[PDB]
RNA sequence: GUGGGAGAGGGUGGUGGAAUUCCCGGAGUAGCGGUGAAAUGCGCAGAUACCGGGAGGAACGCCGAUGGCGAAGGCAGCCACCUGGUCCACCCGUGACGCUGAGGCGCGAAAGCGUGGGGAGCAAACCGGAUUAGAUACCCGGGUAGUCCACGCCCUAAACGAUGCGCGCUAGGUCUCUGGGUCUCCUGGGGGCCGAAGCUAACGCGUUAAGCGCGCCGCCUGGGGAGUACGGCCGCAAGGC
């Protein structure tokens, strides 16, 4: 067990209804590996500095789950399958460096 | 890796008596858990030939307590590679 | 002479290792989406490595960018 | 004929020739012009002065469609790469403002051996 | 042992953006390219310059350092997993268990070799254009092996600090990386510069010694012939010792 941070950036012009049906797959993928949402920071959408799979946004999600290190990999892997995840960035969450504080 | 349950499991497992971390016989013990969990690593990724090095110094450092025990009793030794199943 | 005000002077308290806040982060890029040297973030070369990776991190995401167009001239 | 009356101006410098192609505000040329495109024929393509007339004549025969106002974007350390922005700014055409985008990479092709050394 | 730390140390998988090339579409027209000057070359079967889409390979801009890590070779996008070394604090445990290391074994840049794959860019050879007294060159247009991946070989080098490893001892100053502390500064590990004593043929070295000492290994003994011949061992070969 370990600390992670699933970030995920779907796309941009999902109906309440699609916008939906992916993110529970999320939900649904987190469970099969191990996963133990702790929190979530569902930001929403906001401008990408570059356009990403043709388009200027991106909806973003966040969550700091815990699971087993020897299945982070092949979850990421998984949540990507979808065409709606265009982005799946996973990482060991960190204690905060403050700074210029 | 290898936490410290398991770790402190070895020392205790393997301690001359309560308190007893670094005694001979807790070396070896500690020194043959890493030796075999890097073993292991190593008939995966046979082309990790720096962390190969680590291993060499670890067994050699193992002989070098062994053999240093074996000099001093004979018989803790025996004792010791028995547990520990080493040698030959 | 890397002249004018750092970069975390003129900043107050943040988290170098969040590579999410592209209102701060943001601010560590020049003009042109390179990351800004230890002349001018006014960092700490320890501080200025961990720099380095969230923003990478950040680019990824697409939250910074990797490249900006100069502009005038 | 088309009339567009604004668009982009690009400028692509080099160190043998400079090359001027005016487009509509998607990019798509309208008219352009080079070293070669006037008398110049050898090394007097990436002339300064080359440049200049190369980029002029693009400006007119951008006129010539209604052209009035431009955006410029500027590729490439040739010669007369600073010429051929003079001249725009100085072609009737508006320069509405200049901006390089030159291409680099993040280190992706071995260079010609005649372009090779770093530090 | 326990608690902390920095790191491009290694291996595996995945992944991101920039650029080159090719392909598709748009728009567009006479050149582009290249040089000291040119020409070969490419372009009206429409190139160059510009915009949009796609495929593919290789390398990772800024950060970036005078920086860091590693025993050496060497190591640089980002994420996860597996894994080596190392520094510091606490003085907790063993109780000289240490140092060196012929032979052996392993690692070992590049080029090269085998089998299979890949192949964008670059490029021995080679095909051309120039230059020249000539030009089996430098400059220019092309281009095969190769450069990349897997597995197995090869074992070399200006494999360099041209400085074997360990320990103790002998002024300081200054910049720096990383850790601890009562945090001007003190204390420890690493990276630089200048310098006490001393050393050195000199240059220079100078707590990162080339100083003062002890331990152990390797090596030298004028130049050419020659890293050749012979023999042995090794390698598929090239060839290595
Ligand atoms: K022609
Ligand atoms: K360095
Ligand atoms: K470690
Ligand atoms: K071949
Ligand atoms: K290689
Ligand atoms: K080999
Ligand atoms: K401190
Ligand atoms: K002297
Ligand atoms: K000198
Ligand atoms: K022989
Ligand atoms: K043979
Ligand atoms: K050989
Ligand atoms: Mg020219
Ligand atoms: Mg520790
Ligand atoms: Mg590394
Ligand atoms: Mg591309
Ligand atoms: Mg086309
Ligand atoms: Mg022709
Ligand atoms: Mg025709
Ligand atoms: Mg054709
Ligand atoms: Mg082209
Ligand atoms: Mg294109
Ligand atoms: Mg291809
Ligand atoms: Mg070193
Ligand atoms: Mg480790
Ligand atoms: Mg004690
Ligand atoms: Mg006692
Ligand atoms: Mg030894
Ligand atoms: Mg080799
Ligand atoms: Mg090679
Ligand atoms: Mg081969
Ligand atoms: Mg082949
Ligand atoms: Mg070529
Ligand atoms: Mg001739
Ligand atoms: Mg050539
Ligand atoms: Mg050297
Ligand atoms: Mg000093
Ligand atoms: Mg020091
Ligand atoms: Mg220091
Ligand atoms: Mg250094
Ligand atoms: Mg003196
Ligand atoms: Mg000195
Ligand atoms: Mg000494
Ligand atoms: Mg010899
Ligand atoms: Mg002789
Ligand atoms: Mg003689
Ligand atoms: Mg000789
Ligand atoms: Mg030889």
């Amino acid at each position: 067990m370990r600390r992670y941070e699933v970030n995920i950036v779907l796309n941009p012009n999902l109906d309440q209804s699609q916008l939906a049906l992916e993110k529970e797959i999320i939900q649904r993928a987190l469970e099969n590996y191990g996963a133990r949402v702790e929190k979530v920071e569902e930001l929403g959408l906001r401008r990408l500095a570059y356009p990403i799979a043709k388009d200027p946004q991106g909806y973003f999600l966040w969550y700091q789950v815990e699971m087993p290190e020897d299945r982070v990999n092949d979850l990421a892997r998984e949540l990507r399958i979808r065409d709606n995840v265009r982005r799946v960035m996973v990482v060991k969450s960190q204690e905060p460096f403050l700074a210029n504080a | 890796p290898i936490t410290k349950e398991e770790k402190q499991k070895v020392i205790q497992e393997f301690a001359r008596f309560p308190g007893d971390t670094g005694s001979t016989e807790v070396q070896v013990a500690l020194l043959t858990l890493r030796i075999n969990r890097l073993s292991e690593h190593l008939k995966v990724h046979k082309k990790d030939h720096h962390s190969h090095r680590g291993l060499l110094m670890m067994v050699g450092q193992r002989r070098r307590l062994l053999r240093y025990l074996q000099r001093e009793d004979p018989e803790r030794y025996r004792a010791l590679i028995e547990k520990l199943g080493i040698r030959g | 002479p890397s002249r004018k005000a750092k970069v975390k002077a003129t900043l107050g308290e943040f988290d170098l290792r969040d590579y999410r806040n592209v209102e701060v982060l943001k601010r560590f890029l020049s003009e042109t989406g390179k990351i800004l040297p230890r002349r001018r973030t006014g960092l700490s070369a320890k501080e200025q490595r961990i720099l380095a990776k969230t923003i990478k991190r950040a680019r990824i995401l697409g939250l910074l960018p990797f490249t900006e167009k100069l502009v005038r001239k | 004929k088309r009339q567009v009356a604004s668009g982009r101006a690009y400028i692509h410098a080099s160190y043998n020739n400079t090359i001027v192609t005016i487009t509509d505000p998607d990019g798509n040329p309208i008219t352009w012009s080079s070293g070669g495109v006037i008398g110049y024929k050898g090394s007097r393509k990436g002339t300064p002065y080359a440049a200049q007339l190369a980029a002029l004549d693009a400006a007119k025969k951008a006129m010539a469609y209604g052209m009035q106002s431009v955006d410029v974007i500027v590729r490439g350390t040739g010669a007369g790469r600073e010429q051929a922005i003079r001249a725009l700014q100085a072609s009737g055409l508006q320069v509405k403002s200049i901006v390089d985008d030159t291409p680099v990479p993040h280190n992706g092709c071995r260079p010609k051996k005649k372009f090779r050394k770093a530090s």
